């Protein structure tokens, strides 16, 4: 009757293990979404920012020129 | 219709008075006797708020290997995240970086312009 | 030009670049560990008795007692409905999302 | 399943924090408006109690 007994107490703590290393999984990866989504979004900051600095150059270099 | 710790479909379901959520008695209890709070909301609750043949050898068997294969592959995943969560916070860095480079960049671009006109 | 002001601002940018546990990690190498391939074969005539009694006799009572039927397809019909209140939910996000996309997109054309 | 105060199929269950039974929110919102008070056991509830 006992070995049932142990049986349920050791699958109480897989239980309560389990909870824990997910909240983790999903409070960690969360993390990442919210990286990957701003790190894509600041990266489009750089493909706006460089096109700008393309065109500051053209226009200084052939005013300069005449 | 699920218990909120193990992912059961509980027996004898029980909800706490703080935080309105159904979890299976004695995984609950546990939690209370390991550290006398609710698990999700991380608030003071107690014990007393709430309100033969393939059996044994082939049916046993496969929920131990369930058990095995499943955590040792979860902490697997753990670990990847942890690995590279890392990638993620260098490459953003890595970003503002630029960000604050092109800034300096544009702007001075952008203000040789208006001194040309002079 | 999507096919000429792209390729030239590439490589402008380009040229500035120019300028400047255990157990389940080792699994993933590509093979899973072996079971009790025992209980199926067996053999009358061959080695171990237990293997009759203490593997299939008992095995096939619990099988024959869980092999079920009483409540047949109502138990799974039961499931299919919550799967489809579960699905719907989704696509739900999927239009809020869809709108609120669309509704940033059209404050930066004005 | 059932709301223990009609005997319907509740469209919208909300789990009590006085006596632990599952009403649905149209018929228990009446019932705390009328008072202030669980159903079953007469017990003090809210609106902001009910889950």
């Amino acid at each position: 009757p006992n070995l049932l007994t142990s049986l349920q107490n050791e699958w109480d703590a897989i239980m309560l293990e389990n909870f824990k290393l997910r909240s983790t999984l999903d409070s960690l990866t969360k993390k990442l979404s919210t990286v990957m989504y701003e790190r894509d979004a600041a990266k489009l900051v750089a493909a706006q920012l460089l096109m700008e600095k393309n065109e500051d150059s053209k226009d200084l270099p052939k005013s300069s020129q005449q | 219709m699920l218990c909120a710790i193990s992912g059961k479909v509980p027996r004898r379901p029980v909800l706490s008075p703080k935080s309105r959520t159904i979890f299976e008695k004695s995984l609950l209890e546990q939690y209370v006797k390991d550290t006398g709070n609710d698990p999700i909301t991380n608030e003071p609750l107690s014990i007393e708020e709430i309100v033969s043949i393939p059996n044994l050898l082939t049916s046993l068997q496969n929920e131990w290997d369930a058990i095995m294969l499943e955590n040792f592959k979860l902490r697997s995943t753990l670990d990847s995240l942890t690995k590279k969560l890392s990638t993620v916070m260098y490459e953003r860095d890595a970003a503002k970086l630029v960000a604050a480079q092109l800034l300096m960049e544009k702007n001075e671009d952008s203000k040789d312009l208006p001194k040309s006109s002079q | 030009i999507p096919d000429g002001y792209k390729n030239e601002i590439d490589q402008l940018v380009k040229k500035e670049f120019a300028n400047i546990t255990l157990f389940l990690e080792e699994y993933r190498r590509k093979y899973p560990r072996i079971d009790t391939s025992r209980y199926i074969p067996n053999e009358s005539s061959e080695v171990s008795l237990l293997g009759i009694v203490d593997s299939y006799l008992k095995h096939q009572e619990i099988v024959l007692d869980t092999l079920l039927p009483q409540t047949v397809s109502n138990q799974w019909r039961i499931n299919n409905d919550y799967i489809r209140q579960t699905c719907t939910i989704v696509e739900e996000m999927n239009i809020q999302q869809r709108k609120q996309i669309n509704d940033l997109e059209i404050y930066r054309k004005r």
